[PDB]
């Protein structure tokens, strides 16, 4: 992912 | 710095396999008085153009821009720290700043506004100067964070699952799958073991550690 949850 | 204290106290729980030696006593190695002051509570990686944005558990956002320099905002919502390649820093505010520094405000300012109306607050539930974010990277299965008060953040992307590594304490967070966030000294997971579970992301931990060591500057 690309950020985080 | 204290990384290889970090790599001496991860390669003592590891060898001491605490996984594997019979009756498992792993919450009576959490120690509350290790509970960390600062973590990684939310992060966009958008260094393909920029460098690695991230919010603190306090609230105050930071950025490390691919040019290796970082700017930090305190809680305050105005004050700022910017700090240069070599560590040197600089204090300064959102509402009087170098028009230099134009072009890093307004993107720590996207940043900013992104992860205070997006993504959860890791370590939401819990309550000494501010650190910043010295280097970071990822792997296919994390993203490793290194702070400038010699903490090391994995977040474990498939599982949600994280560690908190202090070298000064001695001490390892673990936040697993349903959020439950727990402290423990390293020094007593060798003293009273864990599942394996936890093993297996210290015995990973550790690799990181020496990727850290071999990567510095």
């Amino acid at each position: 992912p690309l950020h985080s949850t | 710095c204290h990384l290889s204290d970090m790599l001496q106290q991860l390669h003592s729980v590891n060898a001491s396999k605490p996984s594997e030696r019979g009756l498992v006593r792993q919450e009576e190695a959490e120690d509350p008085a290790c509970i960390p002051i600062f973590w990684v509570s939310k992060w966009v990686d958008y260094s393909d153009k920029y460098g690695l944005g991230y919010q603190l558990c306090d609230n105050s956002v930071g950025v490390l821009f691919n040019d290796s320099t970082r700017l930090i905002l305190y809680n305050d919502g105005d004050s700022l720290q910017y700090i240069e390649r070599d560590g040197t820093e600089s204090y300064l505010t959102v509402s009087s700043h170098p028009n230099s520094l134009m072009k890093k405000i307004t993107l720590l300012k996207y940043f900013r506004n992104y992860m205070s109306e997006h993504l959860l607050k890791a370590g939401a539930n819990i309550t000494a100067r501010l650190p910043y974010l010295r280097t970071w990277f990822r792997t296919r299965s994390a993203i490793i964070l290194h702070l400038s008060n010699g903490s090391v953040q994995i977040n474990f992307f498939q599982d949600h699952t994280k560690l908190i590594l202090c070298p000064l304490m001695a001490a390892v967070t673990y936040i697993d799958e349903k959020r439950d966030f727990r402290t423990y000294r390293l020094s007593l997971l060798e003293e009273y073991g864990c599942c394996k579970e936890l093993a297996s992301r210290l015995r990973y931990a550790r690799t990181m550690v020496d990727k850290l060591l071999s990567s510095r500057s």
